[PDB]
């Protein structure tokens, strides 16, 4: 401990008292879609990324525009054996300023950029003409129904969202509940009454293609995940939207005197009320038929 | 109507079938019953 | 009354209270049961404080409230409390942090060791047995304290300095030093370019013999351009070829040790595609099945029961000339120590066809750690190997050959393909003339290092002892997690 203290506490320091380096900006001949400026190579736990010196000036001067730099993959034939990694080798450019090989990023379907292998201690950078595919991040393939482009998962100051890959389109969808993406965004209505049981938070309900869905009010850090019970619905009737009333009419509980809960028949398009025991379906439900509610086994 | 002659059978070339078709069915879903629409 | 008795593997447990049967409770912890969670936030977060003597606070594990509660209770019908884990340092400590979570008495503690499944063993466990090591559970304590110690106070200077997020650890950080040092020495490397020349001749008689130019003037042939590689086949294309010398020579092949987690990892990885993690779970299953021993070791070793059972099995299908005098015998580390054993099949006479139950990539395993087992005790492969040295000129040429005269242990392992030297040499004797029949040039480049691989990262690692046989994978995975190295055709 005594030695290991010695250590942390000079790291502690500034880097001209002997402290650790704090992550450096290196900037590059880029412009900054919000401001054209020069564009600087940047590192976080999340990758390595393309950044805009505003970062470092104050709210009036500040730019929080960022590029998210797609590196060209290795792919070595494995029918060239032992030559495989050689001839990868060969297919890096080397930097100018030093011997180091060079590594290739892509910053628009026009433009590649390279990176020496010492950065940032070497500061070398050139810029091609290259053109190549740009992904916005990475997690679930979804398929933009605005432009049929491919879709990931991306994180941020705001939790989780979904967004298409291609830089000509914005259209973004969400994470939900009990589903794997929302289309676009929907609409909530908050419930201060129910608690939520595995965190403090309160539940809000939620509406989307996936169906109708509690959840909670701090969704990114809470994720608590549950179906509203038809009673709970009943409580807070006069809450709900006009359309969403039926389900409060709805059987509240089975002829077992089980438990509902509202689910969505994704073959039918409709909501409809199922009962569990112990957790598990009693293989009983109802649904809603032109104005009536109608129930029976599943 | 069509004043046919004969009739005539033979395989079913695929470009054929597709030929005939106004569109793919690509989900096994029938009917709403919210709202009695396909 | 009845005796209760603890181990670690819920399945080497079922195991002992067969060899044991009634009279007895045996049971398994299934782990560790409890562990940990100036400034006083983050002396409460580490879960100890190193300004106060290191006083420690542990706690059962989130998923271990049943299993340490049916022990409880268990307590209470039980006269006297045998704790039968592991003999190194961390069995040790489940030892001790089961006998402060029980509670009782120190007299109604015993501790005790099992050899192997035998009942020569089982027995000799309540034989002689002794109490808990005080000295060997403080040895485990310091070193989960400077584990701590290291992620719960190097980490937050990261999140300070360079990124939230971030972690930094004894293992972890070294693991991750030795991929980037790697892509390094790959980024740095200038392929080097070098020539080979062969020569096709024919035999007094007139058959084929290759031969590879090895020398020029005496010294090692070797152009680095074309130009260079043309003025030397001009010379060799007028040169007289003589042979020199004829070296016969008897060579043999040896199998190699039985496997360890490393090893298993990596020959899973090379001959069936498996990942380290996939290869574990294989593993895991065929062990709770008992097909195999624990999947986690670092030992080669073999008792003497498992030699015999193996040499019993070579001897009724193989017969003698497969079945060496005694033993093989090998890994001589005069450091070495004992612990379980090597992982290998529990019963020699099973094969993995008959094991219908198992998915079919763990019979593939099976079959893999079942052939080196079997391999391993057999006699050694014997080749009959050729060398030819030929003159021509101010050059000397070679040609080696081989011809398999004995399989061995490959009858049990084949060669998956032949090697450059699994070739046959044409009869020719000193002083006999070569005719030249056509000179083939060849342009190579040297190759940077091969990039690392999750069981290649894996032996690295137990080659300088950084991780352990129940970690390598979760090291692997970890530091992808974070983000300080990638995976991508199955390569860092
Ligand atoms: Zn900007
Ligand atoms: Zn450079
Ligand atoms: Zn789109």
């Amino acid at each position: 401990f005594s030695d290991f203290t010695q250590q942390l506490d000079k790291a502690e320091k500034d880097p001209e008292e002997g402290g650790m380096r704090p992550n450096q900006m290196v900037l590059t001949s880029i412009d900054c879609p919000t401001c054209g400026r020069k564009m600087g190579i940047r590192t976080a736990s999340t990758g390595v990324f393309l950044g805009c010196s505003g970062y470092a000036l104050p709210p009036k001067e500040r730019c929080k525009t960022t590029i998210n730099l797609v590196p060209e993959n290795e792919v070595l034939n494995v029918l060239e054996g032992e030559d495989a990694e050689t001839n990868a080798l060969r297919a890096k450019r080397r930097c100018p300023k030093c011997g180091t090989a060079m590594d290739s990023y892509l910053i628009d379907p026009k433009r590649k950029l390279h990176v020496c292998g010492n950065n940032p201690t070497c500061d070398g950078y050139e810029i091609e003409e290259g053109e190549f595919r740009i992904k916005g991040y990475d997690g679930p393939i979804v398929e933009c129904e605005k432009c049929g482009s491919e879709m990931h998962l991306k994180m941020g100051r705001f939790g989780k969202y979904m967004a298409c890959t291609n830089e000509e389109c914005k259209n973004t969808r969400k994470i939900l509940r009990n589903g794997e993406v929302a289309p676009p965004k929907e609409d909530p209505v908050p419930l201060p009454e129910l608690p939520c049981e595995k965190s403090d938070a309160y539940f809000v309900l939620r509406d989307g293609a996936a169906g109708v869905f509690l959840a909670a009010n701090t969704f990114p850090k809470s994720r608590e995940t549950r179906a509203p019970l038809v009673e709970e619905l009943y409580r807070f009737r006069d809450r709900l939207p006009e359309k969403l009333r039926y389900l409060a009419d709805a059987p509240q509980q089975d002829p077992e005197g089980n438990k509902t809960m509202v689910r969505f028949s994704r073959k039918t398009k409709q909501q409809y009320v199922s009962s569990e025991k112990d957790g598990k379906a009693t293989g009983w439900s109802a649904f809603y038929v032109d104005g009536k509610w109608v129930e029976g086994k599943k | 109507t069509e004043e046919f002659d004969a009739i005539k059978i033979a395989l079913a070339s695929p470009d054929m079938i597709r030929s005939w078709s106004f569109g793919e069915v690509k989900k096994p879903e029938t009917i709403n019953y919210r709202t009695f629409k396909p | 009354g009845k005796a209760l008795v603890i181990v670690e593997s819920p399945a080497k447990a079922k195991t002992i209270n067969k060899y044991l049967g009634s009279d007895y409770v045996v049971k398994s912890s299934v782990g560790h049961i409890r562990d940990l969670p100036e400034r006083g936030a983050l002396v409460n977060r580490m879960g100890v404080d190193p300004w106060h003597n290191w006083e420690a606070h542990y706690e059962v594990l989130p998923g271990k409230e049943k299993v340490v509660s049916e022990l409880k209770q268990l307590a209470e019908k039980a006269d006297h409390i045998y704790l039968a884990t592991d003999l190194d340092r961390e069995g040790e400590a489940i030892a001790w942090h089961l006998r402060e979570v029980i509670g009782g008495d120190d007299a109604r503690y015993s501790r005790v060791v099992f050899n192997e499944i035998t009942k020569n063993a089982i027995r000799q466990a309540f034989n002689k047995p002794g109490e808990l090591n005080i000295d060997r559970v403080n040895a485990q304590q310091a070193r989960r304290f400077m584990d701590r110690v290291v992620g719960y106070m190097v980490s937050p200077l990261l999140w300070k300095k360079i990124a939230r997020g971030l972690s930094a650890g004894r293992v972890q950080s070294v693991a991750v030093r030795l991929v980037v040092e790697r892509e390094r020495e790959i980024k740095a490397f200038v392929p080097e370019e070098f020539w080979e020349v062969d020569a096709s001749t024919t035999t007094p008689s007139g058959e084929a013999l290759a031969l590879q130019v090895t020398h020029q003037n005496d010294k090692p042939f070797r152009p680095v351009n074309k130009e260079q590689t043309q003025a030397a086949v001009s010379l060799l294309e007028k040169a007289r070829y003589s042979v020199l010398e004829r070296e016969d020579k008897p060579t043999t092949s040896k199998p190699g040790a039985p496997f360890i987690t490393s090893t298993l990892q990596q020959a899973a990885s090379t001959r069936l595609g498996f990942g380290v993690k996939k290869t574990m779970m294989m593993a895991q299953r065929l062990y709770e099945a008992g097909y195999i021993t624990y999947m986690r070791t670092d030992s080669t070793n073999l008792s003497q029961d498992a030699v015999n059972m193996v040499r019993g099995y070579i001897s009724d299908n193989f017969g003698k000339k497969y079945l060496p005098e005694s033993p093989n015998q090998y890994a001589s580390k005069e450091n070495s120590q004992e612990a379980h054993e090597a992982i290998r099949p529990s019963d020699v006479n099973v094969m993995a066809e008959s094991l219908k139950d198992m998915e079919a990539d763990a019979q593939k395993l099976y079959q893999l750690i079942w052939r080196q087992f079997v391999a391993c005790q057999m006699t050694p492969a014997k080749y009959d190997s050729t060398t030819l040295t030929v003159g021509a000129g101010d050059f000397r040429l070679k040609a080696r050959g081989r011809i398999l005269r004995f399989d061995g242990w490959t009858k049990v392992m084949p060669a998956l393909r032949k090697g450059d030297e699994d070739r046959i040499l044409p009869a020719v004797n000193k002083g006999d003339a070569l005719t030249l029949v056509e000179l083939t040039p060849a342009q190579h480049f040297t190759k940077p290092p091969a990039r690392f691989s999750e069981a290649s990262l894996v032996k690295e690692l137990e080659k300088r002892g950084i991780g352990r046989p129940s970690t390598y994978a979760s090291i692997i995975s970890t530091i992808q997690d974070r983000g300080y190295v990638r995976v991508e055709n199955r390569r860092f």
